[PDB]
């Protein structure tokens, strides 16, 4: 299970990278921290914590038109 | 609490003089240690006022060494007819270790004034 | 009983309190330096010919002073007497007092050493070299005794560390001054013991911890004005403490006084010599082989070691600006330039170029190159910088805005993973589970890493046992061959890598290895055998799988270094790389059962075999300099014909300027690299291996001597150890018989396989338990006292 | 700069160690700063001496190279800044 969590996180930070988020600094800091952490996790819970506490970072952006991708 | 060195330094007589050529064949008293390299020599003992050179056959007797001497150390031994002046030359540039063990064996052998 | 106790309170401070027993002696576990005719070593015996009184204080508190009364032979009683009576003057003498007292019907003599100190310099130096946190207490009790720190500190675990809790340094530092005090008194002592004309040797376990002396036994008489001491056990043991505790720091103040501020050497004074030599003549006076500051004047390298130490000490008193290149202004056809005409290392004194030339019109490719890589031109024209993120002494800037680094994530490979789960993998509770990943790194990655050189200290490494185990290590390398070569014989692989800086603004090494004849390269080479070429360096961030989220760096070196060090070492480097069946095993495939062969070698009949490895905690930052020079020297040893002398010496100098301590273009700016190696030059994995062997040997030497004397059974090995000590301190020059003997002894009971900084040792078990082969605890001790980090036993 | 030619004439021999050339003769100073505390302890006010010479602040850019006046740097406007501010001071004279 959780193994997919680590994976999804790798994909995800790669996305936030290529969306040119590193023009900020403090962003790149908080993100790279969340990454470097779950990639040492131990229990699905606090993982999912840091997971959403990241993801929302992306959500606050407006490069993604998720109303599309949620086409299923 | 830390004793230095029980000795075995021998003493012979041989040749020394004031210059390279002035060394007569019998006038000096060598103190030495036969180490890995022949009768390796340490110090000279004499009665003459000055001797700045010495000459000793090699390990096998090829040539004669031209080993200069120190500004000799002054002291007086005793012979049954009173005090007697003696000098202790060292082979120049001889560090404190062998100077020390030579003084050890020597002052052991000869009681001074 | 008391009349005695009374009668040894002599005349002073009658406040005594025998922490002994009654009128019997005492039993103390004290760590001597001993060498009779039969035993030898630096080891912790049980001594008992002494009655011991703890002098108390008004208000009837205890107080660190002692009356130690010894009882021995009448004859010896006289010797000690007449000697003491000759020498009751030079204040470094603990004020003795003799007497005759009766025990029963026995008129036993007694000597009364007055006001000493519970310990001696021995217990210090010993229980600091042979540390072991499981039971280091005497360290605890000293450090609180001299107010270095209050007891509470010690329960905060990781108080002994270094990579951790590095504030520990200051604690040790608090002691330093008092050590210095000792030195001075001893010199006074030596002078007296000369002019009064005495002979004997000074040993540590005659030294109350303040400074006085006492145990005057074995000295013997002589003419006055001609007395000799023997100071080569003393210093040569005291050496490395002398820059743990920094016993020289009270020498930069306005008058060697802790109160006053500092001297201020005028910014321009780079020379500094009669200083160096004066310090030496005030402290290490009675040393017994000449010292000649500028190492240029040294002879066969071994004199270069015996003066590179004293410089690595006297150079923590001078200021850290006047170290480094020495520029000067020249004229390229009537055009002002600034170029580095010399250098001024922290050890190798002053060094001056030898083919320098002002006023030149048109300058060719060679010197053009050698000018674009000197930092003189670069930093002489740049914005002054000041950085508050490191401590490494910054120097200059270049741009007008620093650059920030980042290390992107890795990218996924979904399918293979989807496959993987489809084959029933990663199903929870598996015993295989992802563990290595592409960690990501934020902004200030580099400098927040390059900071680590602050883990690197100066050090003085004991000089005698070093001047020996360099010889044994040398013996490990008598089956190869090397020397200078020529252009058409170097061999480059993947001639397409980086080219440092600034040459990387123009392309890879294709150009520079291409845009030059062979004669070009030979002019270069046979040039640097008489000059110096300070260089730069870049730091790079690695980007590859890992398991620990730290950073990584690799020092990309500038082309004018490799392009010579190759030519100078290639023959050897091959000769090692391609030989099968030896100690160093760089370059032997693990395919086609070559691995199995490696093992069935490094076994090879050692009787009772156990296997042990280890690992070096932060290996390439914390390696002190002395050991790096030792590596470079052992490699160059085989160059005895191609080279000469001054050729070598300048070649060593060029290397020590190009890899040891030169500027580091980290980020967008220039710093200094105070020490430590640099994992990117031409001669690493080899040099790391050599250093490693040096550690393993030194550990075994200590493990031998450290052992007691009279429990060794094999009379042969006892006579070994004894002979070893003799060859090591008493002697001056090599005992090839003995060295071959030793090397064989090791190959028989301590065989070892080495990759660059990665070992395996197969060793003779019951020996270990008998301590005649360095089991682990000795590794703790060595990594401590001369790599000053702490190698955990996990 | 003349100042150099000065400093080299003043030499004992025409040799000066490198580490005191950019220090004394050079002009425009850059400074890095990691924290607010170090800021207010080392480059507080509009000017300061250092290496025994005066220096004037020009602009104080930050990590994203956003000009930042010498006002915003309060104690408490600090936790809203990219923190390794670059102060570009000048060889005051
Ligand atoms: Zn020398």
């Amino acid at each position: 299970k959780m193994s997919d969590v680590k994976c999804t996180s790798v994909v995800l930070l790669s996305v936030l990278q290529q969306l040119r988020v590193e023009s900020s600094s403090k962003l790149w800091a908080q993100c790279v921290q969340l990454h470097n952490d779950i990639l040492l996790a131990k229990d699905t819970t606090e993982a999912f914590e840091k997971m959403v506490s990241l993801l929302s970072v992306l959500l606050s952006m407006q490069g993604a038109v998720d109303i599309n991708k949620l086409c299923e | 609490n830390n004793e230095l060195s029980p000795v075995a330094l021998r003493q012979m007589s041989c040749a020394a003089g004031t210059t390279q050529t002035a060394c007569t064949d019998d006038n000096a008293l060598a103190y030495y240690n036969t180490t890995k390299g022949g009768r390796f020599v340490l110090a000279l003992l004499s009665d003459l006022q000055d001797l700045k050179w010495a000459r000793f056959p090699k390990s096998d007797g090829t040539g004669t060494i031209y080993t200069e001497l120190e500004p000799p150390c002054r002291f007086v031994t005793d012979t049954p007819k009173g005090p007697k002046v003696k000098y202790l030359y060292f082979i120049k540039g001889l560090n404190n270790l062998n100077r020390g063990m030579v003084l050890g064996s020597l002052a052991a052998t000869v009681r001074l004034q | 009983a008391q009349s005695f106790l009374n009668r040894v309170c002599g005349v002073s401070a009658a406040r005594l309190t025998p922490c002994g027993t009654g009128t019997s002696t005492d039993v103390v576990y004290r760590a001597f330096d001993i060498y009779n005719d039969k035993v030898a070593g630096f080891a912790k015996f049980l001594k008992t010919n002494c009655c011991r009184f703890q002098e108390k204080d008004e208000d009837d508190n205890l107080i660190d002073s002692y009356f130690v009364v010894k009882r021995h032979t009448f004859s010896n009683y006289q010797h000690e007497e007449t000697i003491y009576n000759l020498l009751k003057d030079c204040p470094a003498v603990a004020k003795h007092d003799f007497f005759k007292f009766r025990i029963d019907g026995d008129m036993v003599p007694h000597i009364s050493r007055q006001r000493l100190t519970k310990y001696t310099m021995a217990d210090l130096v010993y229980a600091l070299r042979h540390f072991d946190e499981g039971n280091c207490d005497t360290l605890k009790e000293i450090l609180v005794t001299y107010n270095c720190c209050d007891d509470d500190y010690f329960n905060k675990k990781d108080w002994y560390d270094f990579v951790e809790n590095p504030d520990i340094l200051r604690v040790y530092a608090n002691l330093g001054e008092r050590v210095r005090q000792a030195l001075l008194k001893t010199v006074q002592f030596c002078d007296a013991m000369r002019n009064a004309g005495i002979v004997g040797v000074l040993t540590l376990d005659n030294q109350d911890l303040n400074g006085n002396w006492y145990d005057f036994g074995d000295f013997i008489q002589t003419t006055p004005g001609s007395g000799v001491p023997v100071v080569d056990s003393y210093y040569s043991l005291l050496m490395p403490i002398l820059t743990l505790t920094r016993a020289l720091t009270a020498e930069s103040h306005v008058d060697t006084d802790l109160t006053k501020p500092y001297i201020k050497w005028d910014l321009l004074k780079y020379d500094f010599t009669e200083e160096r030599l004066k310090l030496f003549d005030r402290y290490f006076k009675y040393w017994d082989q000449t010292y000649h500051p500028n190492c240029v004047n040294c002879l066969d390298d071994r004199c270069i070691l015996h003066c590179a130490n004293f410089n690595v000490l006297f150079s923590t008193v001078f200021p850290p600006t006047s170290f480094g290149p020495l520029v000067r202004k020249i004229f390229v056809d009537g055009v002002p330039f600034v170029v580095s005409t010399g250098y001024h290392f922290r050890e190798l004194g002053v060094v001056h170029n030898q083919d320098v030339n002002l006023h030149s019109s048109r300058l060719s490719f060679k010197e053009l190159l050698v000018y674009a890589a000197d930092p003189a031109m670069h930093a002489a024209s740049g914005n002054l910088l000041l950085d508050k993120r490191t401590t490494c002494f910054s120097v200059a800037a270049l741009t007008n805005n620093v650059a920030f680094q980042t290390v992107k994530p890795g990218n996924f490979n979904k399918d293979f993973y989807d496959f993987a789960v489809s084959k029933g993998f990663f199903k929870e509770g598996s015993s295989v589970e992802l563990k290595h990943f592409f960690f990501a790194q934020d902004g200030n990655a580099a400098i927040s890493d390059y900071d680590y050189y602050r883990y690197n200290l100066p050090t003085m490494c004991d000089i005698r046992q070093l001047l020996f185990v360099v010889e044994v290590v040398d013996k490990y390398f008598d089956c190869y061959d090397g020397g200078c070569i020529n252009a058409n014989q170097v061999i480059v692989n993947n001639l397409d890598k980086s080219a440092g800086f600034p040459f990387n603004k123009w392309g890879k090494a294709r150009l520079y290895y291409d845009s030059m004849s062979y004669e070009d390269q030979d002019a270069l080479f046979a040039y640097t055998k008489r000059n110096v070429i300070p260089t730069i360096t870049q730091m790079n961030l690695k980007y590859a799988i890992s398991a620990k989220n730290r950073a990584r760096t690799v020092a990309g070196v500038s082309i004018c270094s490799t392009m010579t060090n190759r030519q100078f070492h290639q023959k050897l480097l091959k000769s090692i790389a391609a030989t099968r069946g030896a100690t160093v095993v760089i370059g032997t495939s693990k395919f086609y059962g070559g691995w199995h062969n490696m093992l069935k070698t490094v076994y090879s009949d050692v009787e009772n075999p156990h296997l042990m490895g280890w690992d070096y905690p932060k290996c390439d930052r914390a390696m002190p300099n002395m050991l790096r020079i030792m590596a470079s020297l052992v490699l160059a040893r085989k160059h005895t014909t191609c080279c000469s002398l001054s050729h070598r010496f300048y070649r060593l100098a060029n290397e020590c300027a190009q890899v040891l301590s030169e500027m580091v273009m980290c980020g967008g700016s220039l710093y200094v690299k105070p020490g430590g190696t640099s994992s990117g030059d031409a001669t690493t994995a080899y040099a790391n291996s050599v250093f490693n062997i040096c550690q393993a040997v030194t550990a075994n030497v200590n493990a031998l001597l450290s052992t007691d004397g009279n429990k060794i059974a094999d009379k042969y090995v006892r006579n070994l150890q004894h002979r070893l000590y003799e060859c090591l301190y008493r002697n001056r020059d090599v005992d090839t018989d003995f060295v071959n003997e030793f090397y064989a002894y090791l190959r028989k009971h301590f065989s070892m396989m080495i990759l660059s900084d990665d070992a395996v040792v197969c060793f003779n078990s019951t020996y270990a338990s008998q301590g005649l082969v360095a089991s682990i605890k000795n590794f703790k001790s060595v990594l401590y006292y001369q790599n000053n980090v702490f190698m955990s036993e996990a | 700069n003349d100042a150099l030619n000065n400093i080299i004439n003043n030499a004992r021999d025409g040799c000066v160690p490198l580490n005191i050339i950019p220090l004394t003769t050079a002009a425009k100073l850059m400074v890095v700063i990691p924290d607010y505390n170090t800021y207010k302890n080392t480059c507080d006010g509009t000017t300061f001496t250092y290496a025994s010479a005066l220096w004037e602040i020009q602009q104080v850019v930050d990590a994203d190279s956003k000009i930042v006046q010498l006002s915003e740097i309060s104690m408490d406007n600090s936790p809203n800044l990219a923190w390794p501010l670059i102060v570009t001071a000048l060889r005051a004279n």
